[PDB]
């Protein structure tokens, strides 16, 4: 996919490719396959989604949410 | 893309690399993306011509 | 730590640390 959509907002890897073996979606890196867990760390937020092709309707996971209640 | 004369060829969609190579010369690489069409039109007119 | 060889123990600071008081 060329991009995730969360909020109306678009998306985007910092470095490397999203992929998805229909299961779960992942981020990647470009020569050599070692997923990881998608973040706002390497992603980062730009336009809205409307203008993009292609999008796919997803969930961005934050780890600062489980950290704050404490 | 560059891939099959590194290696084996390996399928990737052509907007991606279109990406890709804006990423090659320092701009970020959503910028492609909110003006694909207008990028498009613009080739095959400049061959054109 | 199991692989990668020369591997030493440190104290790794985490930002948060200071404002986990909120
Ligand atoms: C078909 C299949 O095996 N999908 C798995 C998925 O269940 C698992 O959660 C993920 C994390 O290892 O890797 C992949
Ligand atoms: C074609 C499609 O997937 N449209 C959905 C829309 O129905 C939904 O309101 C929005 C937020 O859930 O994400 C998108
Ligand atoms: C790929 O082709 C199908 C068929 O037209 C189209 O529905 C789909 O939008 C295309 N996928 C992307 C990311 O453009
Ligand atoms: C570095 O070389 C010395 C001598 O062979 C050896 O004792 C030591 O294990 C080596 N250091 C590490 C981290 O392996
Ligand atoms: C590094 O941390 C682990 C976990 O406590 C410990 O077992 C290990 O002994 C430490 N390494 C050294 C050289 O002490």
């Amino acid at each position: 996919a060329p991009a995730i959509c969360h909020d109306g907002k678009a998306h985007f890897p910092r470095e490397g490719v999203f992929v998805s073996n229909g299961t779960h979606w992942f981020v990647t890196q470009r020569n050599f396959y070692e997923p990881q867990i998608i973040t706002t760390d390497n992603t980062f937020v730009s336009g809205n989604c409307d203008v993009v092709i292609g999008i796919v309707n997803n969930t961005v996971y934050d780890p600062l949410q489980p950290e704050l209640d404490s | 893309g560059w891939t099959f004369g590194a290696g084996a060829a390996l399928q990737i969609p052509f907007a991606m690399q279109m990406a890709y190579r804006f990423n090659g010369i320092g701009v970020t690489q959503n910028v492609l993306y909110e003006n694909q069409k207008l990028i498009a039109n613009q080739f095959n007119s400049a061959i054109g011509k």
